[PDB]
């Protein structure tokens, strides 16, 4: 660019001269900078405009500190920062551009700003700190030779290095000094940790100084030299991070409760601000800088940012107290959705920086996590969901490696808690479902794999079986981009299938099929006890909606759909019920544990079977007519699940939790009287399952020992279900 | 070099550490004085 | 290894009904998984502070618990069935190479 140097004074050969250009010329600055918008034309042509940003341009490019002097100094006099940061925004918004040197002096004199500012207490020190702070951003868009390890270098030795960027690690105050609200009192000295609220310290100091509990909220903390009132529920660490020989000097004021909350607000939103502009600055920092070295710089900010002590606190947590209040809880509110979503984004672009096959531990959690408690704080907000949705998209297309294999096991909890807690949202409801859509077209089975897993922990202040069957619905089907949530993910817009391996729709019925052969792989698992509770919990749904399908159609072709869905259904249990056989054996914490354990996968497998078996038989007649029954059975089958019963019943009289068993109850009297027990090779299942109900009492009736502590109203519906079988087939 | 730099910064740091020494323990009576007279 | 063509393993199941049609799932991902209308009440800023707070200590817990070579090996690993298995018989995953592994390299001012 020869454009941007000042060529005649290149040029001229080096073989002093000094410069008279007092500060009351400087000031004529402001107005051309203001006259750069003006449009009126002089007769022969010339513009207002176009003259003033020359003129303005060549200044800059000759010498940008003499120009830029009258401002940078005379600010520190006086508290005007508002109106020079407008100035320079209007500047950088008029000229639009700030050639290298001009962009590096003003970043320079910005930054000593800051210094001094944070250097030498001043009444409206912090207020001029946010406003530089919420610029530098911009000034930062435009600077060339700038890396993150000499400014992290340059900035620490200047040691006040915690008020420009976030990854910033600093030991804070281990001890703090605070007087009385008279003068020359015996002030205290106190300890501080690393997880000190000021709740605490103001606590300690109210009593220590025998003050009346009526007066408690009349009596505050707060820094006179810097002239700070100080949040409750703000860390010690975080608001002194300079461990020095001198430890902050504090005072309890009293004053009107009003008027103290009043000035709480005010600071803490001033502070916020500045969090908000420093996440800013690191974005456009980022933002620039030669793609050769973008990787470095991205893996250095990842190392930083994973040592940094209490980064996923000071990401997520937020002052929910102050939100309450009606004057001002809206503004830190809608200040804050904003820092959580500047959050995201940072997130987002480190992801992408990079490699596809980072070598990825727990710690991956720490900075998902950080889109979760986003995510909690205010989901309604579109502006944060589709910017969510979004991100979470491209870290799942960007990490290929990780997210095929156990990669979703930490953002779909919190997705589907808030999927269920939030049914009376359409918007939400069909957002998630969109992203749930693009996971699958993603990751394809092991994403289900991956989300029944999820899910299963938290089925029923959980999630419903209700919302896990409509959640799959909506992904049998396509849905539309609402608020076009492809807008901001970064690949080709097709979406095809991330491994080349996998053009099919994701259907239930195959979910199903898909799910069993989990519990085959590994039966004696708490995996497959997992798959077992999300069968129990879908399989009635899903009949439910094929009762619903038939009602709402009467043609023969969907009673077609209904018997080859029941057959396929049937196939998958018989499968299951053949692949299980393992747990036909039979067989103080941790005997409890023995207990359970023991307990769960034989009654999730009674209540699925029993509960598939009550409900289809009856319908098969039914539809029969409306429309040769085919087994749903085998006897093989019905051979296994009188064996599982049998293994239950071995326990059952000793433990009490085991005989009040509601899936062995129903399974003995109602899933017994409903098969036909006509043919001989069935009839061996009810013969052992007699022989062990007669072994059972003979052993109760052997000693009254055991029948001191045994429970009979178990067995007084075990001998109705027994006499109910006997009723139902007299043969 | 960086560890003779800072051997330099921290021994003229040092001698300044003795000047506050001395001005110390001359300017640590009026402060508490006063605090006799309020106490008084 | 690179000049051969791919073919993943793949879970199969022996003991099951012919009738069953095997979903395609690759196995080592299957390995690694088993080797592991009113919301008033929710939008409340105290059940939404408890959240954050779980997710606060969850975070807390963790840290206090707490190359293109490697993935190459790794990728061909997956990728062809018969890799890092000596003579395509001895089995990467059976005892008598960890016999043969433990023997060979024991090793002991």
């Amino acid at each position: 660019l020869i454009t941007a140097i000042p060529i005649t004074q290149e040029a001229c050969y080096e073989p002093p001269p000094q410069a008279v250009f007092p500060a009351c010329i400087c000031a004529a600055v402001l107005p051309i900078v203001h006259l750069m918008e003006d449009g009126e034309v002089r007769e022969d042509g010339v513009a207002v405009s176009a003259v003033a940003q020359q003129v303005l341009w060549n200044c800059l490019i000759e010498d940008p500190s003499t120009v830029l002097r009258h401002f940078l100094e005379k600010l520190t006099i006086s508290n005007r920062q508002d109106e020079l940061m407008y100035m320079l925004r209007k500047l950088l918004l008029n000229i639009g551009d700030f050639p290298a040197q001009t962009s590096h002096i003003l970043f320079n004199y910005l930054v000593g700003l800051i210094m001094y500012f944070v250097r030498t207490p001043c009444e409206w020190g912090m207020d001029a700190i946010s406003a530089t702070l919420t610029f530098l951003w911009e000034v930062v868009g435009y600077v060339e030779g700038l890396f993150f390890k000499d400014l992290k270098q340059t900035m620490k030795k200047e040691q006040c290095e915690v008020k420009l960027l976030v990854t910033a690690s600093m030991p804070g105050t281990k001890t703090l000094v605070v007087h009385g609200q008279n003068e020359c009192d015996i002030p205290t000295q106190l300890p501080v940790h690393e997880d000190t609220q000021f709740e605490a310290l103001l606590k300690e100091c109210l009593e220590f100084f025998n003050i009346p509990e009526s007066q408690s909220t009349h009596y505050f903390l707060m820094d006179k030299r810097w002239n700070l009132i100080h949040y409750n529920k703000t860390y010690v660490r975080d608001i002194y991070p300079f461990r020095r020989s001198v430890s902050p000097q504090l005072n309890l004021v009293h004053m009107h409760p009003e008027k103290g909350q009043e000035l709480i607000q005010k600071q803490v939103f001033t502070r916020k601000l500045e969090e908000v502009g420093r996440v800013l600055f690191l974005i456009s920092l980022t933002q620039k800088i030669p793609t050769a070295h973008k990787q470095s710089h991205v893996s250095m900010l990842q190392e930083d940012l994973l040592r940094l002590p209490s980064f996923p606190r000071s990401a997520i947590d937020a002052e929910f107290s102050l939100f309450s209040d009606p004057q001002a809880g809206k503004e830190l509110f809608g200040l804050d959705t904003l820092q959580k979503s500047l959050w995201i984004q940072l997130l987002e672009e480190m992801f992408l920086g990079m490699p596809s096959e980072f070598p990825w531990g727990d710690e991956i959690m720490l900075f998902l996590n950080v889109f979760n408690g986003a995510l909690i704080l205010h989901p309604e907000d579109s502006a944060l969901l589709r910017q969510y949705a979004a991100t979470v998209i491209n870290t799942a297309v960007h990490f290929n490696h990780l997210f095929s294999l156990s990669g979703y096991q930490w953002i779909l909890p919190t997705m589907l808690q808030v999927y269920s807690d939030y049914e009376s949202n359409p918007q939400l409801r069909q957002a998630i479902e969109f992203a749930c859509h693009q996971f699958y077209i993603l990751h394809r089975k092991p994403f289900v794999l991956q989300l029944f897993a999820s899910v299963a922990p938290l089925l029923e202040k959980g999630v419903s079986a209700q919302c896990l069957f409509d959640l799959l619905q909506s992904l049998e089907g396509e849905t539309t981009d609402i608020l076009d949530i492809l807008e901001l993910v970064k690949a080709e817009k097709p979406l095809k299938s991330l491994d080349f391996c996998y053009d099919l729709t994701f259907s239930i019925s195959e979910a199903i099929k898909l799910c069993v052969t989990v519990v085959a792989y590994a039966p004696e698992s708490f995996r497959s006890l997992q798959m077992l509770m999300v069968l129990e919990a879908l399989v009635p749904c899903y009949l439910q909606k094929l009762k619903r399908q038939t009602s709402q159609v009467e043609t023969v072709p969907a009673a077609r759909e209904e018997i080859a869905a029941t057959a396929a259904l049937a196939t998958s249990l018989q499968a299951l019920l053949y692949s299980v056989e393992v747990l036909t054996r039979p067989m103080e914490l941790d005997e409890r544990i023995a207990r359970e354990e023991f307990r769960r996968p034989r009654e999730s497998l009674l209540n699925i079977c029993t509960e598939f078996y009550k409900h289809c038989g009856p319908r098969l007649k039914i539809l029969q007519n409306l429309a040769i029954a085919l087994e749903l059975l085998d006897v093989k089958s019905h051979m296994r699940l009188a064996e599982i019963a049998h293994s239950l019943l071995k326990l059952a009289p000793y433990d009490t939790q085991t005989m009040e068993s509601r899936g062995l109850r129903r399974y003995i009297m109602e899933m017994l009287p409903i098969t036909d027990w006509t043919a001989e090779a069935v009839r061996p299942a009810l013969i052992l399952i007699l022989k062990r109900l007669d072994r059972m009492f003979n052993k109760i009736h052997k000693m009254p020992t055991l029948r001191r502590q045994v429970e009979w109203e178990p067995a007084s519906n075990l001998i109705e279900g027994v006499c109910l079988t006997l009723q139902r087939q007299p043969i | 070099e960086q560890l003779e730099y800072t051997i330099e910064e921290e021994v003229a740091k040092q001698t300044i550490r003795m000047w506050l020494k001395k001005c110390l323990k001359r300017i640590r009576a009026k402060q508490q004085q006063s605090c006799s007279i309020i106490h008084s | 290894f690179e000049k051969f063509p791919n073919r993943p393993q793949m879970v199969k199941i022996s003991k099951l009904p012919s009738d069953f049609t095997v979903p395609k799932i690759r196995e080592s991902f299957m390995k690694q998984f088993i080797d592991r209308v009113f919301s008033i009440r929710a939008r409340n800023l105290l059940e939404k502070e408890t959240a954050v707070t779980k997710i606060l200590r969850a975070c807390t817990r963790q840290r206090m618990l707490s190359m293109k070579r490697k993935v190459q090996e790794e990728e061909l690993r997956e990728n062809h069935p018969y890799f890092d298995k000596p003579l395509f018989i001895v089995g990467r995953e059976h005892r008598f190479r960890n016999f043969c592994r433990v023997v060979v390299r024991a090793r002991f001012h």
